[PDB]
DNA sequence: ATCTTAGGGTTAGGGTTAGGGTTAGGGTTAGGGTTAGGGTTAGGGTTAGGGTTAGGGTTAGGGTTAGGGTTAGGGTTAGGGTTAGGGTTAGGGTTAGGGTTAGGGTTAGGGTTAGGGTTAGGGTTAGGGTTAGGGTTAGGGTGAT
DNA sequence: ATCACCCTAACCCTAACCCTAACCCTAACCCTAACCCTAACCCTAACCCTAACCCTAACCCTAACCCTAACCCTAACCCTAACCCTAACCCTAACCCTAACCCTAACCCTAACCCTAACCCTAACCCTAACCCTAACCCTAAGAT
């Protein structure tokens, strides 16, 4: 039985890993074809400058980083440390979006 | 050197050094690099590039105690 | 041709940092399908604004003008890339 | 003998319409305020939407396409689609009449 | 001599006013020019939006037997309309309450 | 023996009473009263219209309402039927006003 | 002649609160929320308030009107229709 | 003679002197500098479009200077409306006392 | 015979440029006219909360032993004043990162 | 820091004597050995890259 | 004693200025012209500050029970550790589609004015809505089966 | 669970009254028609930038698995805090009157703003050498055995 770290040891040493860092958490050809692939439904043919890509990317890590601090209030509030998804309906509930 | 190119570390040599300074402890420098795999690395390129990781918190924190 | 089931890019190992972004400790299994939901939400709204504008400005180019404006409409402002 | 400054409304305008969709349905004072109220807040907002519009693209001009343009991005889904018709509907009844 | 006038309402058949639409967007500081189209556009769609809520209204207020449009039954047409309340999420309607909901964890066991 | 509805009885027929009406529950004067106290602080010798004081009336109950709404979500995420003080803290947090 | 008020907030009583919860669908209200209520309502009316004098000390009058009220609402994000806005 | 190259306007200069104002020695990425611009251009913005709505309340056809004061005093939080109202006086007293 | 030419900006002792933003004024449809003292006050103001971000950008790049200021410090700098956080509440900060903050429960229990 | 301060013949034909003396790479020792006046070890490496993609430098 | 480890010092290579040059592009100054708004006054309208009443709404207290708080225990996941391999990343080109700039027209929108069509305000009335009084039904409560 | 009374409150129905909506009339105001005039916008054509596309290649992140412990969940129990109801009392709602005080139109008139035209000045690119930042590597200096 080698050396092994509880639960929780390395969820808050990655939480700390990630707080402190500023790049993006999503890799980046995935989301490329991900945006892509909506705008075909809006408008065929369509070309994208690599900084709307960017752009795009960086306000879609920015809503779900604020999306998960709220569910994470919200699972708190239910005596529990995980987020299940009804704390994220409740979040965007009362934020509006529903 | 010149005669010897300046590469820098993969991410299957960290965590070869990473294991062996768990396993061999930290400082045994010589066998880590006999019982592990790396890219034509010496005792002391462990040593420096250890450091490194450690300036970069890329070490597991010291255990509380 | 056509994309398709591009939505399962954005992998589980990715959505589990950007949780521990948001100080989270641990994530149901049942995350991950619902987060991928929200975010083509996200996407969809803001996309269909940028191609808005885009299409009015006579261009085929989505520009990242194109995009701060459509974010900015939705309350949500992104300063550094330009405006 | 001060004269007091007439209140401009869309009173009569909404009158109309009420008696074109409901007949014989009367409207109160304070529903009509709400009404008024409506207007003027949507007409702001499609207003303010081309203004923009018309200065990100460096033209000095509101035009039916910017006023489409806004109507759009603010009006959801339907109520988009049906309200394009019905301003492309007017302009083309207009410009035929001359 | 001067041909008789005809309102630009009458023309583009509408009831809502081109010509005041017009002068609040010269004087509203919207741009420089205001093209002869664009008060027409707007009047049609204020027309359009107008109409739509007061039909939604008026069929509130028959369900309630009432001859005569209160701002509850602006607000019930309203919040029961999703696309309508999509527009006017902040929108507070004096005198209109709110809708009729009660959360089923919290009525009686049987 | 007398008659006594049990608990959360009357509690809905309220619910019922107060979501079925349009009046202000909160008493006129004294809310004339609290908007006046609170006006003297950022400027003395200051007078409200009727309308001035109706308008803050209906913006301040509309906002407690909704309030109150959310509240009872966030009571109902932790398995409660009450509302306590950190549900309306839950509910602020999240709505960003905190 | 224009006197002080104080206490004002305690007017804001216990069924007042009660009846607003009701209209927000709330079956059972702890004794505690009666205090923090009051509190949320103390600093909403401020943040309004305070708009709307400013509002009308830009105008140079001295009489606040339900139109400063409503432009101060709207500032806000809580457009308020029914008073001449 | 070849097609002229249309030009970008910023603040980039001016915030390089009030950087080096502020902390003579610390420099500034160009990202940052895209915030710094994008931070500018944001208030300029909300401060000109709520003077402009005072404006049109009041039935005046003119910005003054009182506008921004009250625009800024409506949108600035706190300590911020009054230390950015007495910099604004300031400045217009000065540049009134020289013509 | 034209007197030298002082810039408007060095009558107010200011950084920012006053001429600049008197033809923004002009240009953006704000009104039909622009005062004197306009362009001067709006331009001291945003001199003033430049300042102020930089001051305090400059001590969390100084904090971080870091003698350039990047995205992070900004944000930084931003979210820890009360005053410039309820100024910049719906903005996102591209490469800024959040503060970190861990809440109470989840840290472990000794 | 310090103003920019360009490089000269001397400081030229001395760092090429060096190269050759001290061989490419000895850069601190041959700032020791020669006289480059308010010139660091860092400097006189981007001063012979300079050199390098200039071609003044030759055999 | 010698190959090995510690710790400070040097270097490699990508990235970031400083400065010098060039010039689109606009800011400043001077002088003429026009009007928005400051200043003053009068007069009408509005709100604040008294009073009085009565009746509905608030408050204090008693009885009771339901729901919140706590604990114990079992089953269910989530996450840590390990391994294989492929998907994303990094680098190097090509090309053509589209965004941008440059003249040349021209028609659409602004400006002005006379006159009539339209709309806001004031006056008047009757019917939709409300309030009071009397049944009637829907449903909650308790005790008995 | 299951009906069976008992009892309460929301519902309905009539009647009376009533005050607010809805219609009419008028005068002032602003929309429209007609006629210049000019520049914003449209159209065509050339020109250069960058987004799309195609290769190669190797990294390291992702997927899959197994094994546990930590977590969620529920059930049982206790007690205390909230609900419901009653009675005593108080303070809000409604109305009226009066008196300062405020809002605003009317009129005058003058700084303050707009609008050109010359004349520079400063910022905006570009491009290359010089300097910086930081991880990878080096050089000795003890030192475990």
């Amino acid at each position: 039985k080698p050396h092994r770290y509880r639960p929780g040891t390395v969820a808050l040493r990655e939480i700390r890993r990630y707080q402190k860092s500023t790049e993006l958490l999503i890799r980046k050809l995935p989301f490329q074809r991900l945006v892509r692939e909506i705008a075909q439904d809006f408008k065929t043919d369509l070309r994208f400058q690599s900084s709307a890509v960017m752009a795009l990317q960086e306000a879609c890590e920015a809503y779900l980083v604020g999306l998960f601090e709220d569910t994470n209030l919200c699972a708190i509030h239910a005596k529990r440390v995980t987020i299940m998804p009804k704390d994220i309906q409740l979040a965007r509930r009362i934020r509006g979006e529903r | 050197h010149r005669a010897r190119k300046r590469q820098a570390w993969l991410w299957e040599e960290d965590k070869n050094l990473r294991s062996g300074v768990r396993k061999y402890g930290e400082g045994n420098w010589s066998k880590i690099l006999l019982h592990y795999k790396f890219n034509n690395r010496t005792s002391v390129m462990l040593k420096d590039r250890w450091r490194t990781m450690k300036k970069l918190k890329l070490i597991s924190s010291d255990s509380e105690d | 041709k056509v994309l398709r089931d591009n939505i399962q890019g954005i992998t589980k190992p990715a959505i589990r940092r950007l949780a521990r972004r948001g100080g989270v400790k641990r994530i149901s299994g049942l995350i991950y399908e619902e987060t991928r939901g929200v975010l083509k939400v996200f996407l969809e709204n803001v996309i269909r604004d940028a191609v808005t504008y885009t299409e009015h400005a006579k261009r085929k180019t989505v520009t990242a003008m194109d995009v701060v404006y459509a974010l900015k409409r939705q309350g949500r402002t992104l300063y550094g890339f330009g405006g | 003998k001060r004269k007091r400054s007439r209140k401009e409304s869309y009173s009569v305008y909404v009158y109309k319409v009420l008696k074109q969709v409901h007949p014989d349905t009367g409207i109160s004072s304070k529903a009509m305020g709400i009404m008024n109220s409506f207007v003027n807040d949507i007409f702001e907002r499609i207003a303010g939407e081309a203004s923009r519009l018309a200065h990100y693209n460096k033209r000095s001009t509101i035009t039916s396409r910017e006023i489409q343009t806004a109507v759009r991005l603010l009006l959801p889904g339907e109520l988009a689609k049906h309200a394009v018709s019905e301003g492309t509907k007017a302009v083309t009844k207009y410009t035929s009449s001359k | 001599a001067r041909a008789k006038a005809k309102s630009r309402s009458s023309r583009a058949g509408l009831q809502f006013p081109v010509g005041r639409v017009h002068r609040l967007l010269r004087k509203g500081n919207y741009a420089e020019r205001v093209g002869a189209g664009a008060p027409v556009y707007l009047a049609a769609v204020l027309e359009y939006l107008t109409a739509e809520i007061l039909e939604l209204a008026g069929n509130a207020a028959r369900d309630n037997k009432k001859t005569r449009i209160i701002p509850r039954h602006l607000q019930l047409a309203i919040r029961n309309d999703e696309e309508l309340n999509k527009l006017l999420g902040r929108v507070t309607i004096a005198q209109g309450g709110v809708l009729p909901n009660i959360q089923a964890v919290l009525l009686p066991k049987k």
